[PDB]
């Protein structure tokens, strides 16, 4: 009992420190302040971080398969390529034919079968997509599609797939010739924001049995149809809904947003923070992740009242986690 | 076991002082900086 | 709202944070469709 | 004889020299329970769910293979008496 | 500029509006 | 949008195009339709 | 030119198109021998 | 036709002939 009895001792000594101690963390948290500092400290701390040894972050399209990476790559290529010269109503002319020629594909499953299946010459494949929809779409539709049925794609799946990247990347195209890239990504971000806010209406939007029309009108005039709401990002969100495939709208949402960085060649950051930053606070926490990541990053606050000071950061799969609570549960924990 | 007791709920009752003083140094740890309370 | 729905007969799909403390993954739990079920 | 210097001491030292250095850390999501989707770069390894609790990295390209664990959850990777060797109540074991 | 009560009213209309395989009222999402 | 029903004649032209089979495991071969079941026929990538 | 862990449990490795070697060829480039090292054939 | 049978209209999968 005399082991025993210390060791009683310490553990009420010690609850009764760690108690108080967290008492005394949130009375000082309670300052504006205080969570300035607490920040500002934090990025110090980041600034000592050394750089990742994985500079490849990815993980915008992991999931494809080598095959289907390359060929979509390829694919990528030959759309940069095409729409340099396109301009900003033929972008939304190969957008919607692009968008038509997917919702065709998933619809009729023995043709994209036939359309997707690996092979070492193309003729057969280029032959049967012009004689299908040779007059039906463009010169530049046209060429997108050959070039993306010469290719060859792990899952049949993965064409269709591509072909939406395809009037993804159109969309966002004609979005950065207007100079309006920033808006859009924002747009974009707040909308999976809200979609997430409403689990509810996400998981009626991200059913594929009811007819797509009505998802798209739904959209319109529940979200997408409001006087603030940029038009590109309309488009592509009222795109996305209605080719589905058991995908989670918000997922999908945040899968166009993290697209639409990724052609800027930036990585999203997810800050969660306690409070909201500064432009300075802002700034120098894009400049310590940028040079830690060895990329340029565009960085989401999600303002969270309970991480009582810090920051946690997450890019990809890790995450750095700055924020108080974490400390003050390690604390907890890390009694004797 | 009584006189053990004894000496616990006497040594605790004496601890119950500096206790405050260890507190503030925790916090001054998972704040990061010195807190004087 | 955050009350599911009978999915499977039982297979319960909650909406997203919702989920009752088997899960089966995709925010549904293994406990006539779609009847109102609460936690 | 019970030293209370000793029983103040240890608890000054432990938070005099507490240190919880943030570190670049990955993390994966329970999608069932308990697979983990994530954690790219996991040992085929000791996991940490929330709560303290310990578990097992059967690796798969989808996934890889007691507080309460829910979907959703977020593990740790540790990247490396009950049969952890945690004493269980004579106190902490050197 | 999203107003949840615009949300919530819209899912209704639609909810109403559009409202062994089938048998919804009948054991999976499949079929029976 | 764009509809069309003839395309089932035009994928028939595709597959009249092409009998040369390819292992695909090991084993089974794709191909040889005229030849146990439709994705194949009871080294990877021979002919 | 050089294979990939995929699988872990009997090894699951994915070669390059053409550099397919490995007690069985699963298809799809794939052969049964952390996840994503490099394996050399 | 026979694939293993297919009938024109489970999904009356019950060669080439």
């Amino acid at each position: 009992m005399r082991q025993q009895l210390i060791r009683q001792l310490r553990t009420g000594l010690g609850a009764e420190a760690v108690n108080k101690a967290a008492e005394i963390v949130r009375a000082h948290v309670a300052d504006p302040q205080a969570q300035s500092a607490t920040v500002d400290r934090f990025l110090s701390e980041l600034e000592q971080m050394a750089p990742s040894s994985v500079v490849i972050d990815t993980a915008a399209t992991s999931r494809l398969r080598a095959a289907s990476r390359q060929s979509l790559a390829a694919l990528v290529e030959k759309f940069d390529s095409v729409a340099g010269g396109l301009d900003a109503d033929g972008l939304t002319n190969l957008a919607d034919e692009l968008a038509s020629v997917a919702k065709l594909l998933l619809s009729e499953t023995a043709l994209n079968k036939h359309l997707a299946e690996p092979t070492d010459d193309s003729a057969p494949k280029v032959r049967l997509l012009e004689r299908l929809l040779s007059d039906k779409v463009s010169a530049t539709t046209l060429d997108l599609l050959r070039t993306a049925v010469s290719n060859r794609w792990s899952t049949e799946s993965n064409l269709i797939d591509a072909v939406e990247h395809t009037a993804r990347l159109a969309l966002l195209k004609r979005a950065e010739i207007a100079g309006e890239v920033d808006e859009v990504e924002e747009q974009l971000f707040r909308f999976g924001r809200v979609l997430d806010a409403e689990p509810r209406l996400s998981a009626l939007l991200s059913d594929y049995t009811t007819p797509a029309e009505g998802r798209v009108a739904l959209l319109d005039k529940a979200l997408t149809g409001r006087p603030g709401v940029n038009q590109t990002a309309a488009a592509l969100l009222s795109q996305t809904v209605g080719l589905l495939r058991g995908e989670r709208a918000d997922e999908a949402v945040i899968d166009l947003a993290e697209l639409a960085v990724s052609r800027r060649g930036e990585v999203v950051a997810h800050v969660s923070a306690a409070a909201e930053l500064s432009d300075a606070q802002r700034t120098r926490l894009t400049e310590v992740l940028s040079r830690i990541y060895g990329r340029p990053v565009s960085v989401q606050l999600h303002v969270d009242p309970e991480l009582l000071g810090g920051l946690s950061i997450t890019v990809g799969d890790e995450v750095i986690d700055g924020s108080i609570a974490s400390r003050l549960a390690a604390a907890q924990t890390g009694l004797p | 076991d009584q006189q053990l007791s004894a000496q616990g709920d006497q040594v605790r009752s004496g601890l119950e002082s500096s206790v405050d003083g260890l507190s503030a140094k925790l916090a001054s740890r998972i704040l990061g900086v010195d807190v004087n309370s | 709202k955050t009350a599911g729905r009978v999915v499977r007969i039982v297979d319960v799909e909650f909406p997203r944070g919702s989920v009752p403390e088997q899960h089966l993954g995709d925010s549904l739990v293994r406990c006539v469709r779609g009847v109102e079920v609460t936690d | 004889t019970i030293s209370a210097a000793d029983i103040e001491g240890a608890i000054e030292d432990y938070v005099s020299s507490f240190s919880a250095d943030t570190e670049r850390e990955e993390i994966g999501t329970v999608i069932d329970a308990a697979h983990v989707e994530g954690l790219p770069s996991v040992m085929t390894e000791l996991l940490e769910f929330p709560g303290g609790v310990l578990g097992v990295a059967n690796l798969d390209e989808h996934s890889v293979g007691f507080e309460k664990i829910e979907e959703g959850q977020q593990v740790k990777r540790t990247g490396e008496v009950n049969p952890l060797g945690q004493p269980i109540g004579q106190g902490d074991i050197a």
